[PDB]
RNA sequence: CGUGAGGGAAAGGUGAAAAGAACCCCGGGAGGGGAGUGAAAUAGAGCCUGAAACCGUGGGCUUACAAGCAGUCACGGCCCC
RNA sequence: GAAUGCCGGCAUGAGUAACGAUAAAGAGGGUGAGAAUCCCUCUCGCCGUAAGCCCAAGGGUUCCUACGCAAUGGUCGUCAG
RNA sequence: CGAUGUCGGCUCGUCGCAUCCUGGGGCUGAAGAAGGUCCCAAGGGUUGGGCUGUUCGCCCAUUAAAGCGGCACGCGAGCUGGGUUCAGAACGUCGUGAGACAGUUCGGUCUCUAUCCGCCACGGGCGCAGGAGGCUUGAGGGGGGCUCUUCCUAGUACGAGAGGACCGGAAGGGACGCACCUCUGGUUUCCCAGCUGUCCCUCCAGGGGCAUAAGCUGGGUAGCCAUGUGCGGAAGGGAUAACCGCUGAAAGCAUCUAAGCGGGAAGCCCGCCCCAAGAUGAGGCCUCCCACGGCAGCCGGUAAGGACCCGGGAAGACCACCCGGUGGAUGGGCCGGGGGUGUAAGCGCCGCGAGGCGUUGAGCCGACCGGUCCCAAUCGUCCGAGGUCU
């Protein structure tokens, strides 16, 4: 047998393939499908994916953000049915593919150590033109 | 427990190790042929080849990474112009250890052979 | 993840600043406490003349917490501080404003008049 | 009371009412009908399977007429399921459907010579004031004079694991006929590759 | 520790009973197909230097 | 041994005579096997006699469902004369 | 037959603890009856207000060379105070 | 008294029941809910803190409950050493004094190696009348055994009102236990990168050693893991305890009883999980091999089979166990994928320069999922029945 293969088989029905590609450093703004009475809605989520975990069907984001003076962090499944959508609000720039060293940084640092990846900017803009 | 954990320790602490490996491979890259501990051999199989490997793809980079571990211009030339054409074809093998018949008098330790391959 | 010594802010403008967590009121023997749970504290800062003062031993439910708490959805979220709020026995909120965001956990667990006093649920 | 004998092929979680579900996937028709256990004959009723095809070279003699007694192809291992008697000559996952709770039996992990703290979960000893070497040591074994001995089943460092383990009551989650894949909600002894048996769960 | 020491001396008995398990076994030894000496399997004969039917060694 | 005053051992025997074993054989040597000396060589120098504890090789009987200050009384089996 | 007796011999514990700084080794080549352990080369590591050098005490041939390995050397030894 | 280590604590349990809780009852000055009191019951449970060496106790916050006792005031060849319990010191007091005080005070050496029994684990042997490869029965053991909240019933019965059920039915917890690694979170001694000082290769560039047994720093796969995940306590059947009855004499009535029959506990037996035929009472089923020569014994040669040896292994101290040995994917390599790291070197361009931009998610790259005979499991060796008797 290959059990690699099999569990990869097990995954297919659930993976995902909608979602825009991002990087530690990109601001994100994650759409996510919430429950509450008697409703379910879609909370808007918005910050610097400070962490890709990579596992294949079970690779997890972890995203960072302040609301309301606090600081707050969000791992998702990146295949997750309750992710409406994903939103690429800025690609940062990393030397780092772990950004925990931003929860000890103020706003001022995190702006002067994670500024706009030009290039992937560019890169975005370019193919964003369709016939 | 050792669950699914590759690779010997051999009592020698991490740079020793490392240094070890080094200096046998030095030494077969040399001679051609060396004797060792059996567990020493079948441990230089895997770190040898892969420097005859890089010498395979020949190019600088391969060079410079190769000399981290042999350090000796000289002999990294000889693994580039000599050993390394006669394994194009080979892909993999490129050592073999054969255990020999008599263990060594002071401490009863099983030796084996680990050459190049022709 | 709150246990006994442990130190929480005060998410609400009742006076306590500070509160140092006794008990988890959790059965007869809980290990810790998590957002929706209730603790007993006693109060070691507070702003001078509110409602709660240094020495008073409180009730509160833990709103936030630096442990990250997992979700059935398979995500799961995670705080800058540990947090509570003062609660009188009926659960009801003691202050009157409740400041940053609380887990959605509270509203499961009844905590409704925190939640909507809530600027953010996250 | 249906049972499969299986193989652990590994660990996921599957999406299923915007819930993360963990399962264990497990890998377990087809097994073929070896021998039948009667009461005329044996005095107990029982299924006798077989799993995973050998290498007929590798079936010394007296194995190889033991399958062709019951036209069979030879197979690498024989287990029983008790009190089971399927209609016909092949048991495969299809005798599960999701919804049913399932008890699993492998093989546990093993730890080897286990100490006491690993074992048995005990506290050990302090690590520092004054503690002399004793750190994950057990502790006093017993009493004095009386009754100056040991209890028997006294809990001691020993070897821990590598050891049939039954865990109970587990969700069928889905079952993929296509692949002879049962997917189970939760953990299961053993590691990746071991062999399991699934059987209909003994919980009302 | 309060220095454990033996309660009796061990018998001649009982001391040669735990030496039960102490013989040797002889070492296991195959012919080599080559030269016909007896040799430990599995290794380059140390007799003729043939080992899987070539010569490997100088001998 | 103790700085010192001072303390303070162990250890005798081939044979009548060295005739103290040429030479050969295995062995690096030690040691041994022959040859040779002798009334005698388990008198061969680690030498008169050579007890006991302790260690070993061979043989007889016996022993892996059994409770023991180990013996004793009885009977039976096996071995020996 | 006992005096925790005296002297000596020899057991048990036991093929057990240990083999004396966790600065570290690997290979090739030579010598030899025999080599992880001696010599030589290459590689690697350690000390460098020393783990290097000189002097004074103290020790008293340990120095150099040749020839050796029974014992001494915590293993081995062809090496050595 | 040629020594039976002394308090308390920690650790580790185990037992008694005069029961703290949970379960089952009778009486109540039991309306309900909540109590009181006695009976039955030891299966499980019986929290965390302040003080003090403390045992105990008091207090804080909880709890279903914060039970009492035994085991050399259980446990120092298991740990501690605060107290007590030498030698120092001081205070109070006593003594002319030296000294003295279950009075106070500060300080004060707790011994690497387990022979036998016992206990936890793991083998080796021989046995289980032929010899073998499997699969099994379960005598007999062990493990487990807890409990709370809310809601529905119904704001009903009950009560003037406050309050507030039985029975039955849902959901959610705490602690504990087994297993696990998908997620969450650790570790990840060299998997990647960054950095300082220094010495070196080779001058630059690029690298290497050392700074720990990783020089430091930021990350981190598999594995091993809890803080993470799944699952467990049951259900159910049987027999009972106190207790309640049915029918019923002796004794025209009456009586659970003398004959007989019901009901009835977290307890007891089974039922769940694990071990188990050395269960010498050595069990059973399926299959394989066989009447081999020479002289219930013996000497071999073979059978079925096994062992040796070797590549290994989430198996493991050795041993065992499991897989594989060219008829082969067992480890090593190499190839693809995963995964980590986070854009290598070199060259080009910008900049005086430190650097920056591009090539480039590059390059490197442990274990994970596979492929591939390139390398190594060469060649072989030794065991091993001929079936006791009624
Ligand atoms: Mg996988
Ligand atoms: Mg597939
Ligand atoms: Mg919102
Ligand atoms: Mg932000
Ligand atoms: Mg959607
Ligand atoms: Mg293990
Ligand atoms: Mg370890
Ligand atoms: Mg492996
Ligand atoms: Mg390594
Ligand atoms: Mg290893
Ligand atoms: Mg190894
Ligand atoms: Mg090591
Ligand atoms: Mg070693
Ligand atoms: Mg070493
Ligand atoms: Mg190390
Ligand atoms: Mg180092
Ligand atoms: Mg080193
Ligand atoms: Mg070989
Ligand atoms: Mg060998
Ligand atoms: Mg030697
Ligand atoms: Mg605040
Ligand atoms: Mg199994
Ligand atoms: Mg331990
Ligand atoms: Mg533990
Ligand atoms: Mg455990
Ligand atoms: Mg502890
Ligand atoms: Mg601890
Ligand atoms: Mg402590
Ligand atoms: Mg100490
Ligand atoms: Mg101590
Ligand atoms: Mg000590
Ligand atoms: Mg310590
Ligand atoms: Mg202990
Ligand atoms: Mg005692
Ligand atoms: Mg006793
Ligand atoms: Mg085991
Ligand atoms: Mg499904
Ligand atoms: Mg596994
Ligand atoms: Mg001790
Ligand atoms: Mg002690
Ligand atoms: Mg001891
Ligand atoms: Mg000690
Ligand atoms: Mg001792
Ligand atoms: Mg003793
Ligand atoms: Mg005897
Ligand atoms: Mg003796
Ligand atoms: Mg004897
Ligand atoms: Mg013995
Ligand atoms: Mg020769
Ligand atoms: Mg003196
Ligand atoms: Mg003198
Ligand atoms: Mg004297
Ligand atoms: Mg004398
Ligand atoms: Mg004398
Ligand atoms: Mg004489
Ligand atoms: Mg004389
Ligand atoms: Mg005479
Ligand atoms: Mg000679
Ligand atoms: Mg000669
Ligand atoms: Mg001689
Ligand atoms: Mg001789
Ligand atoms: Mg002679
Ligand atoms: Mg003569
Ligand atoms: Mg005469
Ligand atoms: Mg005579
Ligand atoms: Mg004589
Ligand atoms: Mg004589
Ligand atoms: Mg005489
Ligand atoms: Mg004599
Ligand atoms: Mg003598
Ligand atoms: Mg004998
Ligand atoms: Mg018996
Ligand atoms: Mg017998
Ligand atoms: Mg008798
Ligand atoms: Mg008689
Ligand atoms: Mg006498
Ligand atoms: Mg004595
Ligand atoms: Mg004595
Ligand atoms: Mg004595
Ligand atoms: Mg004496
Ligand atoms: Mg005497
Ligand atoms: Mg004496
Ligand atoms: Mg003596
Ligand atoms: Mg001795
Ligand atoms: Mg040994
Ligand atoms: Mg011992
Ligand atoms: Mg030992
Ligand atoms: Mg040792
Ligand atoms: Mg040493
Ligand atoms: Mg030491
Ligand atoms: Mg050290
Ligand atoms: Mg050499
Ligand atoms: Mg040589
Ligand atoms: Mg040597
Ligand atoms: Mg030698
Ligand atoms: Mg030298
Ligand atoms: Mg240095
Ligand atoms: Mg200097
Ligand atoms: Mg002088
Ligand atoms: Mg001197
Ligand atoms: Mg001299
Ligand atoms: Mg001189
Ligand atoms: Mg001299
Ligand atoms: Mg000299
Ligand atoms: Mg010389
Ligand atoms: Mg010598
Ligand atoms: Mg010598
Ligand atoms: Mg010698
Ligand atoms: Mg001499
Ligand atoms: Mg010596
Ligand atoms: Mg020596
Ligand atoms: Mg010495
Ligand atoms: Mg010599
Ligand atoms: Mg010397
Ligand atoms: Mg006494
Ligand atoms: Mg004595
Ligand atoms: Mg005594
Ligand atoms: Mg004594
Ligand atoms: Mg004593
Ligand atoms: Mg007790
Ligand atoms: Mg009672
Ligand atoms: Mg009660
Ligand atoms: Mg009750
Ligand atoms: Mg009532
Ligand atoms: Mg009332
Ligand atoms: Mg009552
Ligand atoms: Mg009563
Ligand atoms: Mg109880
Ligand atoms: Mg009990
Ligand atoms: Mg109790
Ligand atoms: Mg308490
Ligand atoms: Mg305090
Ligand atoms: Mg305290
Ligand atoms: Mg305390
Ligand atoms: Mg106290
Ligand atoms: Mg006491
Ligand atoms: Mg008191
Ligand atoms: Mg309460
Ligand atoms: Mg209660
Ligand atoms: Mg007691
Ligand atoms: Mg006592
Ligand atoms: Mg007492
Ligand atoms: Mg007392
Ligand atoms: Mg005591
Ligand atoms: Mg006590
Ligand atoms: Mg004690
Ligand atoms: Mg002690
Ligand atoms: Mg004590
Ligand atoms: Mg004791
Ligand atoms: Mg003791
Ligand atoms: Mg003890
Ligand atoms: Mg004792
Ligand atoms: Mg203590
Ligand atoms: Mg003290
Ligand atoms: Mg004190
Ligand atoms: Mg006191
Ligand atoms: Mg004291
Ligand atoms: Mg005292
Ligand atoms: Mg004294
Ligand atoms: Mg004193
Ligand atoms: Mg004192
Ligand atoms: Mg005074
Ligand atoms: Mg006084
Ligand atoms: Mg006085
Ligand atoms: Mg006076
Ligand atoms: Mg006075
Ligand atoms: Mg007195
Ligand atoms: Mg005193
Ligand atoms: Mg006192
Ligand atoms: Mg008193
Ligand atoms: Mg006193
Ligand atoms: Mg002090
Ligand atoms: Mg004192
Ligand atoms: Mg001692
Ligand atoms: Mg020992
Ligand atoms: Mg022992
Ligand atoms: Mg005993
Ligand atoms: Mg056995
Ligand atoms: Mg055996
Ligand atoms: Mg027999
Ligand atoms: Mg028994
Ligand atoms: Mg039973
Ligand atoms: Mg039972
Ligand atoms: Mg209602
Ligand atoms: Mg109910
Ligand atoms: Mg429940
Ligand atoms: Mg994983
Ligand atoms: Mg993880
Ligand atoms: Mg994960
Ligand atoms: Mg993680
Ligand atoms: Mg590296
Ligand atoms: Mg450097
Ligand atoms: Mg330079
Ligand atoms: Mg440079
Ligand atoms: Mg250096
Ligand atoms: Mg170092
Ligand atoms: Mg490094
Ligand atoms: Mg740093
Ligand atoms: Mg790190
Ligand atoms: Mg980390
Ligand atoms: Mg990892
Ligand atoms: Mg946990
Ligand atoms: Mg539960
Ligand atoms: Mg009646
Ligand atoms: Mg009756
Ligand atoms: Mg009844
Ligand atoms: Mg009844
Ligand atoms: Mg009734
Ligand atoms: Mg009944
Ligand atoms: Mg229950
Ligand atoms: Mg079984
Ligand atoms: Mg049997
Ligand atoms: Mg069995
Ligand atoms: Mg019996
Ligand atoms: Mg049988
Ligand atoms: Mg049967
Ligand atoms: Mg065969
Ligand atoms: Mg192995
Ligand atoms: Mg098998
Ligand atoms: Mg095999
Ligand atoms: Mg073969
Ligand atoms: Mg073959
Ligand atoms: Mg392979
Ligand atoms: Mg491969
Ligand atoms: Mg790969
Ligand atoms: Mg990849
Ligand atoms: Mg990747
Ligand atoms: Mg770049
Ligand atoms: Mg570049
Ligand atoms: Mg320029
Ligand atoms: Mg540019
Ligand atoms: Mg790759
Ligand atoms: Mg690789
Ligand atoms: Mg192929
Ligand atoms: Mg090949
Ligand atoms: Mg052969
Ligand atoms: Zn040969």
């Amino acid at each position: 047998m290959n059990r690699g293969a099999l569990i990869k088989l097990v995954e297919s029905r659930y993976v995902r393939t909608d979602l825009p590609e991002f990087r530690p450093g990109d601001t994100v703004r994650v759409s996510y499908k919430v429950k509450e009475g008697n409703r379910t809605r879609i909370q808007d989520f918005e910050g610097i994916v400070i962490r890709i975990r990579r596992n294949g069907f079970n690779t997890t984001f972890t995203v960072r953000k302040v609301s309301y003076g606090v600081g707050v962090e969000r791992i998702f499944p990146l295949h997750s049915p309750l992710i409406q959508k994903i939103d690429i609000v800025q690609r940062g720039r990393a030397r780092r593919a772990k950004l925990y060293f931003i929860r000890n940084l103020s706003d001022r640092e995190i702006r002067r150590k994670l500024r706009a990846d030009r290039k992937r900017i560019d890169q975005d803009r370019a193919a964003e033109r369709a016939a | 427990m050792r669950h699914l954990k590759s690779g010997r320790k051999l009592n020698r602490h991490s740079s020793h190790r490392l240094a070890l490996y080094r200096n046998q491979a030095k030494s077969l890259l040399t001679h051609g042929r060396i004797t060792t501990t059996v567990p020493k051999a079948k441990e230089l199989r895997g770190f040898v080849d892969h420097l005859i490997h890089l010498a395979k793809r020949g190019d600088l980079h391969a060079r410079r990474l190769v000399l981290r571990d042999l350090q000796d211009v000289k002999l990294v030339r000889k693994l580039f112009d000599e050993i390394a054409p006669r394994y194009r074809d080979r892909q993999g093998g490129y050592t073999r250890v054969l255990k020999l018949a008599e263990r060594r008098r002071g401490d009863g330790a099983p030796l084996a052979l680990v050459e190049l391959v022709e | 993840m709150i246990q006994p010594q442990t130190y929480l802010e005060v998410a609400d403008n009742t006076g306590a600043r500070k509160i140092m967590c006794i008990r988890v009121l959790k059965g007869s023997n809980a290990k810790y406490a998590t957002v929706g749970d209730v603790i007993v504290a006693s109060v070691k800062e507070a702003i001078p003349r509110g409602a709660v003062k240094e020495g008073d031993v409180v009730k509160a439910v833990v709103v936030r917490t630096k442990k990250e708490i997992k979700r059935p959805d398979g995500s799961a979220i995670r705080f800058d501080d540990n947090a509570a709020v003062i609660i009188n026995n009926q659960l009801e909120p003691r202050g009157t404003r409740v400041f940053g965001p609380v887990a959605r956990e509270l509203r499961e667990k009844g905590f409704m008049k925190i939640v909507s006093l809530a600027p953010e649920v996250l | 009371m249906k049972g499969i004998l299986g193989v652990k092929v590994g660990m996921t979680r599957i999406f299923r009412d915007d819930r993360a579900v963990p399962v264990t996937v497990i890998l377990a028709g087809p097994c073929p009908v070896v021998q039948r256990r009667t009461p005329e004959k044996d005095g107990y009723t029982a299924v006798q399977l077989g799993f995973l095809p050998q290498n007929p070279k590798r079936v010394n003699r007296p194995l190889k007429g033991h399958f062709a007694k019951a036209g069979v192809e030879p197979v690498r291992i024989l287990r029983e399921i008790r009190d089971f008697n399927p209609e016909g000559d092949t048991v495969t996952v299809e005798i599960f459907k999701p919804g049913e709770r399932v008890d699993v039996t492998g093989t546990s992990k093993g730890r080897g010579f286990a100490g006491v703290m690993k074992r048995w979960n005990f506290a050990g000893g302090p690590d520092s004031h004054g503690a002399h070497k004793i750190h994950r040591h057990p502790g006093s074994i017993g009493n004095r004079k009386t009754p100056g001995r040991v209890y028997k089943g006294k809990k001691m460092a020993g070897h821990y694991g590598a050891e049939r383990v039954t865990v109970m009551n587990l969700e069928v989650v889905d079952v993929i006929p296509e692949e002879n894949l049962l997917l189970v909600k939760g953990a299961v002894p053993g590691p990746n590759g071991g062999l399991v048996i699934v059987r209909e769960t003994k919980k009302a | 520790a309060k220095h454990p020491v033996p309660k009796k001396k061990t018998s001649k008995a009982r001391r040669d009973a735990r030496r039960s398990h102490h013989a040797l076994t002889p070492p296991t030894l195959v012919p080599c197909p080559e030269c016909k000496a007896m040799k430990p399997p599995h290794t380059v004969c140390p007799e003729c230097g043939y080992y899987a039917g070539r010569k490997v060694l100088e001998v």
